[PDB]
This record gives C-alpha cells, structure tokens and sequence, in this order.
C-alpha cells in the first residue's frame, strides 16, 4: 500500500534530515501530505527560509507526488499556485523505484541554482532575458514578504 | 471501413442449427454479415435448451432454424436472415461466400465439405460433443489475405534522405527501426518534396547498421526538400488448405507444443470413433453409458493408427482413458463450450468473408475435460444423467442432476452488464446457476444504454436507450430463464460505497463474477473478493485478444493488477514539455482535450461567478488567458450571435491557433535562439517549429476550418449550412478576405512590449467593461463529455487538430488506430473474443460450483483470435511469503477479537507480540497512523492506554458504523524489508 | 554446467512482428521482462510472456522452462475492456 511506504520513508528521512530540513511533519489523519521547511544554501535565496508542502496520489510510488509552496514565490520555473515541474516527477521520467529523499535533492539543488527549463509564464522569462535585476529584486522582495524566519 | 464492406454484402450458410450453431449465427448477426442463411430440418428437443438461447420451451417439437430466425432477423434489422426449408443442393452453394456445419454427422460433413471445396466455398466444421470441441477449416485450394497479422500499418518519421543509386536515408529517433526488417513492402504516402516518391508505386527496403535503410534507386528524382512519414504496406499470402476428406487422414492441428499437439490427435481420434460409432450403431453413446464408452473405446483401438499423418511415426499409442472419458460425456452439449467453440467458428468465418487475418490451419481441438469431477472423487451415472424433461437435459446428460441442483442452490454476484457482462448473464441464464428460490444472482453496473452500445450488444434493443443497464440486463437474464431471480442494482462497486456492499452484502453470495473496463475496479474488485474470501471470475477483451481467469482463496494466486496501468488510466500530465514541444500523438490529443475543457467547460463557471468576489489578474495566469481568449473571433464591442459559417470568422481561429500563434512563437523563439540552458549549445533540439499558411489546396486545412466552423455553431446554438456544398468554390475564390487587419489580430490592439503600463490607465478601464458586456451572453452550460454522440462533430474537430499540430511541430500524423484508443469512439469489443471469454468464464464456473478443486483443476485462459492463439493453463500457487515465525500467504489475515472490553493499543500490542511471536514497529489504519515504534516516549505513553475504537473515533472523526464488525489496519514490525507486506489486521469489534 | 554461452531466442510482440534476444539460461525471467519492457516501451507489469503456453514465472530461470536457441515467446498483455 503507498500510505505504508509514504510512512516508512517519511521515518527514515526523519530518523537522519537533510542539513536543509527543519520541522517536517505531517498530520496524522491524512499521512499522504507532508509539511517540511526548506533551507536553501546559495545565496540571496539563503537568507531565508520556505515551508513546502508536498502531496501524494493513491496510487504511488506509480504515480509522482506533487509538490507546493505554501509561501507564494516568483520564479520561472515555479507554477503560480506552488507546484513545480521538476524533472523526476514528470511523467515522462517518473520511476516508481525513486525514493522522496532523491526528489528532495533535486528539488534542493534546484532551489540553490536557479534553471530555466520551461517558462510556465512566458512574462516572467521575457523579464528575466531583458532585465534579471528586477526580477532579484521581486523574489527578495516575496521572500521578506512572505516567507519565514531561519530557525536553528 | 472497406473490409467491412466484403461483410456488409456477403452470404454465409449455417446449418445444423444447434446450441453451437445458434451461437455462431448470433455472433455472425452482431459482426453485421449481410446474408445469414439457416438450415435445420430437425425439430426442437429438450436436450438442446441446454445450450440453445434462441429456443424457449414453447419452440419443442418445431423446427430450430424456424424458431431461431425470428430472434436471429431481430437482432440486428439490418441483417437479412432467411431459413432454407429443403434439402442442401450443389447449385445452392454458388450463392453462398461461407458455409458452416454445426454438429452436422460426419457423411453429411465430408460431402457439403467435398463440395464446397469443388466449388471454392469456405467451409467450417465446428462440433461439440461433450465437453471437447472440433472445429475444421477449409478457406480453398488458392485463399489470400489481405492482413496478416492483427497490426495498423507501420508509421515512421523520416529526418533526411539521400539522392543516390543506394538510397540510403535516414529516420527520427523510435523503435521502428527495430520494427522495419529487411525485405519490407513500404509506400511514401506522405513527404516534402520529392513529387516522384510522393505516393509513389510500391517499393522494397533493406536494412543495415546504425538504422541504414536502403530503398533503391533515387538519382533522378528532386533534391530533398523536408521529412515525411513511411507507412509499411502488408504483403498478402496464399494459404493452401487441404479437402476435408483428405486433412481427415492428415489432421494439420494448430497447438502451442509437441504434447498438445499430441493430445489433439488423441482428441481427433475420438472425434472419429465417435463419428463411426454414430454411423454403424444409428444412435450417439448414451449419457455416462460405460457400455458405449467401452465400445467407442474399442472401435478406436482398431481404428488404425496410421490414418493420422501416415509420414509421421506413431508417436505414443492412444490414451483409452481420454477416448472414454469423451465418449462417456459426449451425449450432452453445453453452454460454455458451445459459446466458446461458436465465438471461434464466427472469427473463422470473419476471416473468410473479409480475407483479413491468418486463417486457422485446418484443424482445432479445444479441450475442457477438467470441469469433470476429479479422478478420486465419484462420477458421474446413468440414473443421475438420465433425462426428465428439463431444460437442461444436455447438461445433466454430462454432469448429472445433483450437480444441476448444486448450480440451483447458488448465489452469485455479476459486476459490469457490458458485453462481457451480458455474455456472462446469458451463460448463468442458459447453465441453470441460482435458477431456483434457494439461489439467485445479483448484476451491479452503473450506465445506461447508448445508441454507440447496443449496435452489438446482444441482450439490447433499440427501445432499451436510457435505460439502466442493469436492469435491462435482467429483464433479459429472466427473459432468458424464468426460474432465475435476478435483482440489479444501479449501485457501482467502488470505495465510495462499501456501506451499501458491506459484510451483509457479501455474506450471501458464493461467488463474484467480473466483466470490467478497467483496471482501477478490477483491482478494487479483486480486493474485496479476498477480503471476503469469495471466487472470482475474471475477463477482459481487446480487439481480438481475451483472457479469462478464475481466483480461488487459498488455492490460486491472488488478481496482481497492473498498479502501473491502473495509475496511467486516470493521472494528471506535466503539460511544460508538452507545451513547449510535443513529441507524441499523446501530447497533442491531451493539448486539444486539455485546451478544450479549459476554453469551454472551466471557463463558464471560472469566469462569471469566481472571478467576482475571489483571486483575479494581480494574482492568477490571466494576463495571458484573456489574450488568448478574446481576439479569437475580434472585439465587435459585443459577443456575436449572428450565422457562424461566415469566412472571416472560420479563419481567424485557424490562423490565431495554427497560423499566427506559430509565427509569434517562432519570432520570439526561432529555430537559432532556443535558449536551452542559457545561449544556444543546440538550438531547436532535434524538432524544430515551422508556422503554416492556409492553402486551399490541402484539404486538411479546410476541412479543419469549416469543423471548426461547425462546432462553433453548434456550441453557441446556432444554425450551419452545409458548407461543403458549392460554397467552397466562393471560399477558395476569396482566400484572402482582409489583408489590412493584419496587426489587430495578432496581439491585442498596439502592443509589442507591455513595458511599465505602456496601455495607459484608461486601457484597464475598457477591458473591465468588455469583459462585463461579454458576461452576458447565451448559458453556457459545462455540460457532461459526449462519449458516444458522434455528430456533434467535436471528434473530427479534435482529430484534425492533433493530426495538423504534430505535423507543425515535426511530429508524424496520427492514425485513426492510435485515435481510437481515446475514449471517444472507442472500439467496441468484438462479439468473437466475448463470446470465447464468457464461455472460458462459464467453464471455470462449473468447477468453481463443483467445490473443493486443487489447484491442478482450475485454468487461466488466454486468446488471440487473429492469429489462433488459445491457451489454457493452470495458475500459480499463491505466493508463499515468511518472516521469522510467521508465514503466510495473500489470502492469510490477521483476525484479533477486541473483547468484552476494547483491549488497549497498549493491550494489543502484548497480544500479538505472544501469539505471534513478533513486535509491530508501524501501525496504520488504511491512512491515519494510530502508533509508531519511533514515536517519542510520551507521544506513545499517551497513545499506548487509548482503546483502538477509541483512537481511530478520535483521529479519523467517525464512529464505527453498524456493519463493521471488524476493523482492517495495517502493521509493521522490527526487522522487516521495506517491500514485504504484513497481512491486514482485522480487528473484531 | 555452467553455460557460459549465451544463445539467442526470439520474443513475440503483440502486434505481429518479433525481435531477437541474447539471453543466458542462468538470467532470470524478469531480466527478460525488463529487456522487452525496454525495447517494446510497455513496462513489464502490464504484461506477461509465455513459452510452449505455458507462462513464465518471474522469479524462475529461463533454464528451468526448457527454451532452445531461435525459440519463440509470445508476450500476453493484460486486457482491460469489459
Ligand atoms: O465498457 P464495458 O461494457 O466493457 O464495461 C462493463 C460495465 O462495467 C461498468 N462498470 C465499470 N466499473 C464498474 C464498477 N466498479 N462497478 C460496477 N460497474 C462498473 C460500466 O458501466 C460498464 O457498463
């Protein structure tokens, strides 16, 4: 059953976190959905910190789980809602045999280097090529705005 | 299309108009033959109700072919069936394309065979005795096929080709190249450039390393222009089928190994001693008659050996146990073997007509001696198989009446009234099972019958439409057989409904039967069957394939349901590489649904009542929707309601969505400035988008437009002229009906970079008022998904602009095969592969009925008609897993009664660690975790003295419903392998 | 014996055509599941392929089945209309 693998996982991630890990947690009555803090480590984006919310569908690991920002941010490659087209959970290269803590680290290594692969708004792209300094300038601007303290 | 068209006009024979005969002919009617001809002299007996639908208890002592006719013509109306009253004639089967004899004697055999085979008329032999049937082919001395093999024409993308006397050329990335084989017959139905290849005459290829494929001489033809798309051309072939007569003394059988081939002949000679105890005694052996069996037997024995492949050494002498048991049970004809034998007869007879895949090669012999009792058990005699005047007369002649009254006193569950559904209800119907008031049956399905459905249902009428199926589906069944009490039920079988299907339900039937259309409610199916420990039934058709299988609780392997499959019918697509650059005809018919249900069904209820008091442009994607929505047709400071077939209007949304959208797509990315990861390293990755100008002389482009056209019309209510008429002279005269609107209709009205609010505060203003004028307008209702109304013309619309998208973006056009596994217009499963699974179904249920039967006893089953493939084998044993102590097995469960008083978690815990002997590190009721081995001391200290009722009401919020008298939850332990599973604790309450 | 030879069978596509295959009777059945999961892009739990017809057991060798070299086996793909 996925909700007996979401939960063994969710252990052994929470039995050893990721240095960029902090507060995971997830409720109780509905063990498929997951509340975690993110610790980007490349600067500006390290100066805080953003809680992330990832989803699971019944039918996994046969099916990738979907990942949310709780905080609304503005990036190219991050859906207006939260989600994100990562690359291991696209269908097209979704391998029931991955674990979360691979997703986690490419999520990770994303986060800590920006990546256009495909402009979800061709707006933010256009911005982006033209003037790269104001669009620094707004994603600090909602990470003060909207985003949480770093804890330790 | 054309293939059918051979059937639409063709006239085949059916004589012996048996049970087996009469399930050939509904399979013939239902497939559309033109011309379905009759013969039976014989008048109707009770010993053929058994497996005859067609003839009622009122058609005794009448002519069969004259009773079946009635219902045969009402089947389906457009299919003219006649009843030939006299004798056969020589000069009769010149009309006649097909001719089958059903059960007919073996003088009566050879000399309609001899025949046929004079005057080049397909012949088929089938016959059933007992519970083995022969089935005989005989297509002519010169048939030829036009297909095969059961496969759409090959299809791939050529990226270059060479102008050279070796014609070597090269192919897109794909699997083709391991499908395109040397000596291949292909044809270049579609290419840029190269007006000589371009549908060119017929052409071999040859195949080298790295994909080489070498087409021949092509120097003298036009420089390469651009790719195209190679589709392979099947070459026919003849087959040479020997005369009855003569394949009788060598009997060519189609089998899947030595030892079956061996048994078939075994079959083969019994056939024939059968055959010759029929002739020389003028009677068949009486039911179970040890007598008979002994001289069949012995009649066999001195039949010599050599009159089977006289050049082939006797392989082992002939198994006298096997040539009894089929004389012993020979006297009766039965429901599943005459649908099973009748579905493969009419695929045969198929194959002739439409010359479309592999005829059978002579001789078949299908065996199901296994739904005897088993050898240590007592069999079947005389006085028990003596007949009284029952309906099934036949079926008590093989089996005996206690087993008739053991099917009577049955209960079982039907889920799905499909095809395979209303196969599986005439099977029950016909067999007798819960045909009394200590019985019954029980039929769970949730549509209703459509116009696209009962075009080859068989227990469906044109008065039926909207209908519960259901329930139709048992009026049928009852129809069928008056003693069967049959209650539908509308209720579907899914996890949102297990209060209905509870322990109460469950608790009276004896068994499940499962004919579904997909995999998800197979699964969940599956799942409550061993939950309750209750048979199961399984089967599933496509085009002409069928497998049938039967799961026994602790005796076969548990339904492991293709999780991979079942995730893939219902899941959620990353269109961002779909948007950015289709790659399949998948990507581009999800881009059209996906933009369609966006545009017109999210748009209705998003746009007027969310957008007033909820999130709007500051904060969502419509900055971009509202461009994309409104200049479709143009500003007109009103939505329009006038006649839509106008040019300006059908053109604008070709050129925006194809046209124009293109051309700004590929000035803001052209083909050298794709900015993969940051400055091109190779711009334009292996595709590359070309914009495309409206030609009148493509047919594709027009026929989009004015598709368009005509949805449009009949989405907004209004009126269409048949524009294909004269009209398109006056749409090919003016192809160009306003050059000047050139830059209002290509973004906005004068924006080229938005900058810093270049529109001008007033701009905001006007659009508000526009959206609020284009608010009111027509109710647009977000009405359900036309799955079978095909006339709405919203399928070729769709069609269309997949096949002209992928064709933009590089990608090779799609064919109807691949449309046609949408659920739009989906195939209908042919009548042939039903009718076989619902009698491979009805033969595991005489065994399922028969009670405790090994393993050794039961059969899976799998079949491919197009190419006679048919194998019965017995399933695996269920798999055997351990863990320390503890071993079990996927049927095993963990039962633990609460008590008196809830034992604790706490209580339970220590319970099972001494019963069992292991410690649970992980504990979970189905989502909601109730304890953890990891938990922190005082969380579990909380959790430990809190009764398991008690906790699941706290956590979940639901008390335990009347009906759950025990509780499943799933458990971990210590020790244990991240991909094992524990059995599912069923917690008494 | 110890085999060390591969030989060379023949796996049936559903849709008509086959393609070769270079096994060893010592590989299992599901590394054969997995090589015509990847030439025929169909992940290997949709379906099953069977020999002689008989099916063919994942966790069993290909030895145990008796295949020759140029066998063939055909691939039976779960069915889902009803
Ligand atoms: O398409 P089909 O004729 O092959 O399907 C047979 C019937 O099965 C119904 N159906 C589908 N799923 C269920 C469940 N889970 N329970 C009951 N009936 C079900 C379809 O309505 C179809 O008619």
């Amino acid at each position: 059953m996925a909700s007996m693998r979401v939960v063994k996982e969710l252990e052994d991630l929470q039995k050893k976190p990721p240095p960029y890990l902090r507060n995971l947690s997830s409720d109780d009555a509905n063990v498929l959905v997951w509340h975690a803090l993110l610790l980007p480590d490349q600067p500006p984006y390290h100066l805080k910190a953003f809680n992330l919310r990832i989803s699971f569908p019944p039918e996994y690991p046969f099916k990738p789980p979907m990942i949310k920002f709780t905080t609304k941010i503005y990036h190219p490659n991050v859906d207006e809602n939260g989600q994100i087209c990562l690359p291991i959970i696209s269908s097209e290269n979704w391998k029931p045999s991955t674990k979360t803590s691979q997703v986690l680290e490419a999520l990770n290594v994303l986060v800590n280097r920006p990546n256009i692969r495909e402009p979800k708004r061709m707006d933010l792209a256009d911005l982006l090529t033209q003037n790269p300094e104001l669009f620094r300038k707004n994603a600090e601007e909602f990470t003060l705005r909207f985003g949480v303290d770093r804890p330790s | 299309s054309p293939a059918m068209q051979r059937i639409q006009g063709a006239r085949v024979l059916v004589s012996g108009l048996q049970g087996l005969g009469a399930e050939v002919a509904k399979n013939l009617v239902l497939m559309g033959v033109g011309s379905l001809t009759l013969h039976d002299p014989h008048p109707t007996c009770w010993s053929d109700l058994a497996a005859q639908f067609l003839l009622s208890e009122q058609d005794l002592e009448r002519s069969r072919a004259e009773a079946s006719q009635e219902l045969l013509a009402q089947l389906n109306r457009a299919v003219q069936v006649v009843v030939h009253t006299g004798d056969i004639t020589e000069d009769l089967l010149l009309d006649f394309q097909v001719v089958v004899l059903t059960a007919a004697k073996l003088e009566e055999q050879l000399k309609v065979g001899t025949l046929c085979h004079k005057h080049g008329v397909c012949f088929l032999a089938a016959d059933t005795r007992g519970l083995v049937g022969q089935l005989f082919c005989d297509f002519g001395e010169d048939f030829t096929v036009q297909d095969p093999t059961e496969a759409e024409p090959l299809t791939a993308a050529i990226q270059h080709i060479s102008q050279g006397s070796p014609g070597i050329l090269t192919l897109r990335k794909g699997a083709n190249t391991h499908y395109f084989r040397d000596g291949d017959l292909v044809t270049f139905s579609g290419i840029e450039g190269m007006v000589e290849l371009n549908d060119c005459d017929p052409r071999s290829i040859h195949v080298r390393e790295d994909g080489s494929l070498e087409i021949g001489d092509t120097t003298t033809f036009s420089r390469y222009l651009r790719g195209g798309a190679i589709t392979e051309v099947k070459r026919p072939k003849t087959v040479r089928h020997k005369s009855l007569d003569t394949a009788l003394l060598q009997p060519h059988v189609v089998a899947q190994s030595s030892q079956e081939v061996h048994h078939a002949h075994c079959l083969h000679q019994a056939f024939c001693a059968l055959h010759k105890f029929q002739h020389l005694h003028g009677r068949p052996p009486q039911p179970w008659d040890p007598v008979d069996a002994e001289t069949v037997v012995g009649l066999a024995r001195d039949l010599e050996p050599l009159k089977r492949t006289e050049e082939e050494p006797l392989e082992e002498p002939l198994d006298e146990a096997l040539v009894r048991t089929v004389a012993l049970s020979s006297a009766g004809v039965l429901s599943p073997m005459v649908a099973m034998l009748g579905a493969v007869a009419a695929q045969e007879v198929l194959k002739a007509i439409s010359r479309k895949f592999m005829p059978l090669d002579q001789w078949l012999y299908f065996d199901a001696l296994d739904c005897l009792p088993e050898d240590g058990e007592l069999l079947p005699s005389p006085e028990d198989c003596a007949l009284r005047g029952s309906r099934y007369d036949g079926q008590i002649a093989v089996f005996g009446a206690g087993f008739q009254e053991k099917l009577r006193r049955q209960h079982y569950l039907l889920v799905g009234a499909g095809a395979i559904g209303c196969e599986l209800l005439k099977v029950f119907a016909l067999v007798g099972l819960g045909a009394g008031n200590s019985g019954g049956l029980t039929v769970v399905d949730m549509d209703h019958i459509e116009r696209s459905n009962l075009s080859r249902q068989f227990l469906f009428r044109s008065q039926d439409v909207g209908r519960p199926k259901a329930e139709v589906a048992a009026a049928a069944a009852r129809g069928l057989n008056p003693d069967l009490q049959v209650i539908p039920l509308t209720y579907p079988l899914d996890p949102t409904t297990e209060h209905i299907y509870g322990d109460n339900f469950f608790s009276r039937v004896d068994g499940v039967a499962a004919a579904l259309d997909s995999f998800q409610a197979r699964r969940y199916v599956a799942a409550r069957c061993t939950h309750y420990l209750k048979p199961l039934l399984e089967a599933g058709t496509s085009g002409t394939w069928g497998s049938a299988t039967v799961f026994m609780p602790h005796v076969t392997e548990a339904y492991r349901a293709p999780a991979s499959a079942a995730a893939s019918e219902d899941a959620p697509y990353p269109v961002c590489t779909v948007r950015y650059f289709p790659s399949t005809a998948e990507h581009t018919l999800q881009w059209a649904r996906h933009e369609f249900e966006e545009l017109f069904r999210l748009s209705a209820e998003t746009i007027n009542h969310h957008q007033q008091a909820h999130t709007s442009l500051a904060d969502m994607d419509e900055p971009q929707t509202l461009t994309l929505l409104k200049p479709v047709l143009g500003v007109l400071r009103v939505r329009p309601q006038n006649w839509q077939d106008c040019v300006a209007w059908a053109l604008g949304h070709w050129k925006l969505c194809f046209h124009y959208g293109i051309k700004q797509l590929l000035r803001h990315f052209p083909p050298n400035k794709v900015l993969e990861d940051g400055t091109p390293f190779w711009s334009g990755p292996k595709q590359c988008p070309q914009p495309l100008e409206f030609d009148t002389n493509q047919d594709t482009h027009l026929l989009y437009v004015l598709a368009a056209a005509n949805l449009y019309a009949q989405m907004h209510g209004l009126p269409g002229s048949q524009d294909w008429t004269a009209l398109r002279e006056l749409l090919k005269l003016l192809p160009q009906p306003d050059p000047q609107q050139m830059a209002p209709i290509f973004a906005s009205n004068l924006e080229l970079a938005s900058a810093s609010a270049e529109f001008g505060p007033e701009q905001q203003k006007e659009l508000n008022k526009a959206l609020e004028v284009w608010s009111v307008g027509p109710p647009l209702k977000p009405l359900m998904f036309e799955k079978d109304d095909d006339s709405n013309f919203h399928v070729d619309f769709v069609v269309a602009a997949a096949s002209l998208r992928c064709q933009n973006y590089g990608i090779p056009p799609v064919n109807r095969a691949q449309s046609k596994r949408i659920v739009g217009q989906i195939i209908p499963a042919i009548a042939t592969t039903t009718a076989a699974v619902a009698g491979l179904l009805g033969l595991e249920l005489y065994k399922v009925v028969s009670g405790p039967r090994p393993r050794s006893a039961f059969r899976h089953s799998y079949l491919h008609l197009a190419e006679n493939y048919l194998i019965r084998y017995m399933p695996f044993a269920p798999a055997i897993q351990t863990f320390h102590h503890l071993k079990w097995t996927s049927w095993d469960r963990l039962k633990v009664p609460a008590g008196q008083p809830e034992r604790t978690l706490e209580s339970l815990l220590a319970h099972l660690q001494e019963q069992h002997g292991l410690r649970v590190r992980i504990l979970l009721h189905g989502s909601a975790l109730l304890y953890a081995a990891g938990w922190s001391p005082e969380k579990q200290a909380q959790h430990l003295p809190l009764r398991v009722t008690e906790l699941v009401q706290q956590l979940t919020g639901q008390a335990p419903a009347p009906g759950q008298r025990v509780l499943v939850l799933e458990l971990s332990c210590e020790g244990d392998d991240e991909d094992t599973a524990f059995p599912p604790l069923h917690y008494e309450l | 014996d110890k085999s060390d030879e591969p030989l060379s069978i023949l796996v049936r596509n559903n849709k008509g055509r086959s393609s070769t295959y270079e096994v060893r009777l010592t590989q299992t059945v599901a590394h054969l599941k997995q090589q015509v999961s990847g030439l025929e892009g169909v992940q290997d739990d949709l379906f099953w392929l069977t020999f002689e017809g008989k099916p063919l057991e994942d966790q069993l060798p290909l030895g145990e089945y008796g295949l020759k070299p140029l066998s063939t086996v055909f691939m039976n793909l779960r069915l889902r209309g009803g």
